[PDB]
């Protein structure tokens, strides 16, 4: 019958163990709240832009980048809980550079925020690894059948991001105009960072 | 263990739910959202109580049609509440009383996980490995599409952690171990049945050999 247990609405289950942790005094005072916060507002792909955007103007920061991942990262504060081993995979004129975490979610948290459910997704983790051209492809990005397609699986403690390439048409701009065209999913590596027309 | 999480290759999925750039909303979606991660590292940090990999297993600990129609979120309140319960910290009675209804957990563990091998080999970029043929019950960090395939170092961590194998089932044996960036031709892998070019494990050292 492949039957599935009937349970209580998820939101009563969670609280319920909110209040039975709280209720023995195994929670501290604000502590839920502050982790709510930090996930929020400074657990954000806007850092990991940064990142890219200062790669980007600064050959001596993308050579730190990409050799080590986790000092560069320092330097901006932005090492935290699921980013404190850092590498940076750079995308070429022939290498697509693309995350995953197959067995569950694995992400780069303090720099890219926390995963959204697609990447979560059964779909994405099931088939990236084996199909990324056809995912990438179906998600809205063509990569040029010349372009070869590396997918990072997550499956310890190195926690990625990819530096995408630098898009034409961007010559000379700002630290913050750059910033603005490197979304999370550039990040993540399913887009390509895209200029205005 | 080979159990239903381990998804790379399935085949059957459909449409990956996004397009790219498009709008996902707030970080959270339900005003519990945030509780899983906060609780889980109250357990971890503030009561010394489990590991995250334990956090990992016990979620792979679900029921296989549990697991498959649980979302994400919702899978990680189902996993620390059962750690908390494992752990004698809560009891189930007390979580369905105060849920006001059934709250059903992961299934046991049906391996004591095993320690990390006294026996590895240290490698060096640009050697050929093979991921050790072996059939591991509990936590293991190596999806099974790699399991005995062939794949070049191109990496390996200037740091060390403990093997999951054991500190995911809370054993004391975890040691410490780097792990090794694992490229992989995506032939390898799928043989003719895949459209990319290479794909790159976080390898533990203790799940790799000498190729050949
Ligand atoms: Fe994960």
């Amino acid at each position: 019958e492949n039957a599935a247990p009937a349970q209580a609405p998820v939101s009563d289950r969670a609280w319920a163990l909110f209040r039975a942790l709280d209720g023995k005094g195994l929670v501290p005072d604000g502590y839920v709240e502050g982790w709510k916060k930090t996930f929020e507002e400074d657990f954000s792909p806007r850092r990991g832009a940064e990142l890219v955007a200062r790669a980007w103007t600064d050959p001596e920061f993308r050579q730190l980048l990409l050799t080590d991942g986790t000092a560069a990262v320092a330097q901006y504060g932005y090492l935290g809980p699921q980013g404190e081993y850092i590498v940076a995979v750079e995308d070429t004129p022939t290498l697509k550079n693309v995350i995953v975490c197959s067995l569950c979610s694995c992400t780069a948290w303090p720099i890219l925020g926390l995963p959204p459910t697609w990447y979560k997704s059964f779909e994405y983790r099931a088939r990236v690894v084996r199909e990324p051209r056809k995912v990438l492809s179906e998600m809205g990005t063509e990569i040029a059948s010349d372009i070869e397609i590396r997918v990072y699986d997550t499956t310890a403690e190195t926690r990625y991001m990819v530096l995408p390439q630098r898009p034409a048409g961007t010559e000379g701009w700002s630290q913050e105009q750059l910033q603005e065209i490197v979304t999370k999913d550039c990040l993540i590596g399913v887009a390509i960072p895209q200029v205005p027309t | 263990m080979d159990g239903v999480h381990d998804l790379a290759g399935v085949q059957g999925f459909g449409k990956v739910p996004h397009t790219v750039n498009a709008d996902i909303g707030p970080t959270f979606h339900a005003e519990w959202e945030h509780l899983p991660y906060s609780l889980m590292f109250a357990g971890v940090a503030e009561l010394g109580a489990f590991s995250v990999d334990e956090v990992r297993y016990v979620v792979e600990r679900m029921e296989p049609r549990h697991y498959m129609m649980t979302p994400y979120y919702e899978r990680y309140v189902i996993g620390v509440a059962t750690l908390m319960v494992e752990k004698g910290i809560l009891t189930q009675d007390e979580l369905e009383s105060l849920a006001g209804g059934p709250f059903p957990l992961s299934r046991p563990s049906e391996s004591e996980g095993r320690p990390a091998p006294v026996e590895t080999t240290t490698f060096e970029v640009g050697q050929r490995v093979r991921v050790r043929d072996e059939y591991v019950p509990g936590h293991i960090r190596m999806p099974a599409y790699c399991r005995g395939r062939v794949g070049t170092i191109s990496h390996r961590t200037t740091e060390k952690w403990p093997f999951p194998d054991a500190i995911g089932h809370g054993r004391n044996d975890a040691g410490e171990e780097p792990t090794y960036h694992v490229k992989f031709a995506a032939e390898e892998l799928f043989g003719s049945d895949t459209d990319g070019g290479s794909v790159v494990v976080d390898l533990f050292e203790g799940y790799l050999e000498p190729a050949a």
